RNA sequence: UUUAAUGUUUGAUGUUCUAACGUUGACCCGUAAUCCGGGUUGCGGACAGUGUCUGGUGGGUAGUUUGACUGGGGCGGUCUCCUCCUAAAGAGUAACGGAGGAGCACGAAGGUUGGCUAAUCCUGGUCGGACAUCAGGAGGUUAGUGCAAUGGCAUAAGCCAGCUUGACUGCGAGCGUGACGGCGCGAGCAGGUGCGAAAGCAGGUCAUAGUGAUCCGGUGGUUCUGAAUGGAAGGGCCAUCG
RNA sequence: UUCCUUGUCGGGUAAGUUCCGACCUGCACGAAUGGCGUAAUGAUGGCCAGGCUGUCUCCACCCGAGACUCAGUGAAAUUGAACUCGCUGUGAAGAUGCAGUGUACCCGCGGCAAGACGGAAAGACCCCGUGAACCUUUACUAUAGCUUGACACUGAACAUU
RNA sequence: UUAUUAAAAACACAGCACUGUGCAAACACGAAAGUGGACGUAUACGGUGUGACGCCUGCCCGGUGCCGGAAGGUUAAUUG
RNA sequence: GAGGACCGAACCGACUAAUGUUGAAAAAUUAGCGGAUGACUUGUGGCUGGGGGUGAAAGGCCAAUCAAACCGGGAGAUAG
RNA sequence: CUUUUGUAUAAUGGGUCAGCGACUUAUAUUCUGUAGCAAGGUUAACCGAAUAGGGGAGCCGAAGGGAAACCGAGUCUUAA
């Protein structure tokens, strides 16, 4: 019961976002991943933000 | 200490036995491990569910140097 | 709907959608109704006079249902592309 | 007196063409992060009421 | 630069004042009446008291709740989920039957490509010991698997490294399993992506536990709706949270 | 007030789980929800003795009122229907009614209560009902009352700032 | 004192203590007026516990309640 | 000539036993029993009203009625 | 008779007779039968020497899909 829920916001202008979990005690660094943005239909980079 | 717990039965086992005609995608056997292995025209799901990848009759065989049971679809 | 205490079906399922107030003032007209009108030219008033649509209807659409045989002049009504062909095939005329 | 519709049922079931009823799926209100996208995707479209439950729905929606 | 004091708005209280108000003080009259009212006067005096609003207190009073299973009830235990046995060689199958677990973890412990193969023991060897690292032989998985058990696992699903984000979006032939709500498996199609020379593989993790319907409400989005009209509010739809 | 417990010792009795005296090992006394004493009082609780006795050993007789018979009047609870025996077995598991068997001429009257799971009251015990009532409280939600402040009824002057 | 299964060791009691109450008293019955308390005034009245008399009545204010305190913290309507 | 003093009738009460228990009686009779100048008893009239009264307190009593009287109404309450 | 796994049961109910005594009514809705008409069917209130006739306001049906705008024998889903 330590992993907090986070959201990954797309770097594109669209407000689309994914949601996942994260252990903020062991991994304080922000999570950045390349995920598919269904609004622009491209693989852009997604950065972490608060749920 | 005290017993009295159990889990719901999972309805595993063979669903289509040898010689049965199946459509593509039909589940052949649900299993925990790979007690049966995928042969020709048979896929292995993420839970090791063997499903038919083509129409035809299912076929059980034991092959290989370890005498493992395989399931294949005789396409007809 | 009582199921002995188990959460009944109409409560364990979510509510969805909303009711449109514009759908209550919209009607559909079959091709077979175009001959019931008086005068040939059809509009909102002539359809209401012929007791084909309700008195509070503000929008009316003609659809490909039934069959039209006489030249009819549709005026101020939306017409489906299937009904538009059938009306023009019977010498009719469609004007916005 | 007229039969009164169960208003809660009217907001959850819509009558279809052949007399069936469509409804929204459950399990898609909250707690979706842990749910697989495949599972959530299969819950988006509307579904038909099963044969075993039509008796309950029809009794609650007499004017539907 | 600064400082004082006369003039002002609003509060913070107090010491006066009497004119509201109180008087279950005295006297007079209605009146041949310890009610009441009026008058005179004294004493209080903007307090007290009452109305509306408001915090506290409030079994004084009121309405109610206070589970089920159960070799009677109570007490104890139990209540959902996973694994094995009972279970009678398909599935399923009860008991307060026999044994154990779960209410997570992981941006690598996921994907892919390339490689790799244990436990234990023996022999020899600085400190070094029953047990560290080194070398050889035996052995052949008796090991390992994020965690219970079971079924699996060498083509390894076990171990290591490189590059990575498919832990993709829309779908989905066809099945499995449920009374139902549901739950599960899934080739293939479209879009876009990773790894690989390529065939290919990837829609999380060896599999099976790690979970909570609906309502109400929150946040973001939205070529939906907008009670005269244009907006807006609110609602819907999509994503997501409690 | 002591569970163990008829504690132990002493007194009383031929014999005393009670009683009286003591011991202290107070399961679990204790000082105004009072402690320990206490003359008098008590239709109060326990125990002992004298007297007295049909309380008893063990009942006997007697006098009256009923019971019994005759005349008059004349109820009640209860009641599926009855041509309404014993035993052993059986069986919704304790039989007048079933099986086997034994016994038994028909009908009263006075008696007695073993049975008819006798009569009486839809068990007070027990459990159950998402029954009820009343009671309790640091259960929940309220609320009368009590209390706080704001505003109103409610004004003037002046300090202090 | 349980009319009608309980008369008692229960209740009361004189006495004792604590506490409230300054009189338009506390308190009680009353939406209120009012009335009781009382035509009484702290040697009085109400409440509570104890229960003649005799000898006495020890320790604990942490908990709960009550009383006092007002500095600080928190905090309603109101204000905006 | 004092006393909630003593003995004991009326009077008030109700401790024991027997009887009665479809009674003579929906609480009595018989034989004994307690108080009997007092916190006594009794007549007539009055007052207190139902979540209320009254209670030397037993949840007692409030018209043979009481852990909330009786009568009418809600009312054909509801009764898995 | 009832109730039950099960009743001659010693489980319930009935002394007997006679009379009375329990699935109704209204309005909606669905299905079946039947009758009329039929891509149509039918009127309500009301008018009316009124069971006629008038009255078609309405209701149901002949089109659906979608939350909705909207489209429409298709539509929704999706960039497709
Ligand atoms: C004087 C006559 C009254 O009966 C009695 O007094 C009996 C002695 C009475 O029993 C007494 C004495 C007692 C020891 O039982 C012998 C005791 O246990 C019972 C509860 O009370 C009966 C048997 C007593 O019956 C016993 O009740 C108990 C609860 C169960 C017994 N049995 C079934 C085992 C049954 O025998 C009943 C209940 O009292 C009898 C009942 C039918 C009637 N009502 C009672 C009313 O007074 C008593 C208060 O009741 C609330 O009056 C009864 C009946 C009419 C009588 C017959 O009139
Ligand atoms: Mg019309
Ligand atoms: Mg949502
Ligand atoms: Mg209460
Ligand atoms: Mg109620
Ligand atoms: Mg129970
Ligand atoms: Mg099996
Ligand atoms: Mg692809
Ligand atoms: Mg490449
Ligand atoms: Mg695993
Ligand atoms: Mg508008
Ligand atoms: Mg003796
Ligand atoms: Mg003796
Ligand atoms: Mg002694
Ligand atoms: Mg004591
Ligand atoms: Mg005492
Ligand atoms: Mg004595
Ligand atoms: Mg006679
Ligand atoms: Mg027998
Ligand atoms: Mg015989
Ligand atoms: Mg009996
Ligand atoms: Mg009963
Ligand atoms: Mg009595
Ligand atoms: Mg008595
Ligand atoms: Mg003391
Ligand atoms: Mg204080
Ligand atoms: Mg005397
Ligand atoms: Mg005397
Ligand atoms: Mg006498
Ligand atoms: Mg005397
Ligand atoms: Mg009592
Ligand atoms: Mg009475
Ligand atoms: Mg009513
Ligand atoms: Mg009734
Ligand atoms: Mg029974
Ligand atoms: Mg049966
Ligand atoms: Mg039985
Ligand atoms: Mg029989
Ligand atoms: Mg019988
Ligand atoms: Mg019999
Ligand atoms: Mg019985
Ligand atoms: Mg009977």
């Amino acid at each position: 019961g330590i992993r907090e829920k986070i959201k990954l916001v797309s770097s594109a202008g669209t407000g689309h976002f994914y949601t996942t979990t994260k252990n903020k005690r062991t991994k304080p660094e922000k999570l950045e991943l390349k995920k598919f943005d269904p609004v622009v239909r491209q693989h852009v980079i997604y950065k972490e933000a608060k749920i | 200490t005290r017993n009295g717990r159990d889990s719901e039965a999972k309805r595993l086992g063979v669903k289509r036995f040898g010689g049965e005609s199946v459509l593509a995608g039909s589940i052949i056997v649900r299993q925990r491990g790979t007690k049966f292995h995928a042969g020709a025209n048979v896929g292995c799901g993420r839970d090791h569910t063997l499903f038919a990848k083509a129409d035809g009759k299912v076929k059980f065989e034991v092959k290989g140097p370890k005498n493992r049971k395989f399931i294949s679809i005789e396409a007809e | 709907g009582f199921e002995g205490g188990q959460m009944p079906l109409y409560r364990r399922l979510p509510k969805f959608g909303f009711t449109s107030r514009k759908a209550a003032i919209t009607a559909e007209i079959r091709l077979s109704d175009l001959a019931k009108v008086e005068g040939g030219v059809v509009d909102l008033n002539t359809l209401k006079a012929a007791n084909i649509i309700g008195i509070q209807i503000e929008f009316a659409k003609v659809i490909l249902a039934g069959e039209v045989t006489t030249p009819v002049t549709v005026r101020g009504l939306r017409v489906t592309k299937g009904a538009r062909a059938a009306i023009e095939a019977a010498g009719g005329k469609i004007e916005e | 007196p007229k039969i009164k519709t169960v208003r809660g049922a009217a907001k959850r079931f819509k009558k279809t063409g052949k007399g069936g009823f469509k409804h929204k799926h459950a399990n898609l209100r909250h707690i979706l992060t842990k749910k697989a996208t495949k599972r959530k995707r299969h819950l988006r479209p509307k579904a038909m009421v099963s044969k075993g439950d039509l008796g309950l729905v029809i009794a609650c929606l007499p004017y539907a």
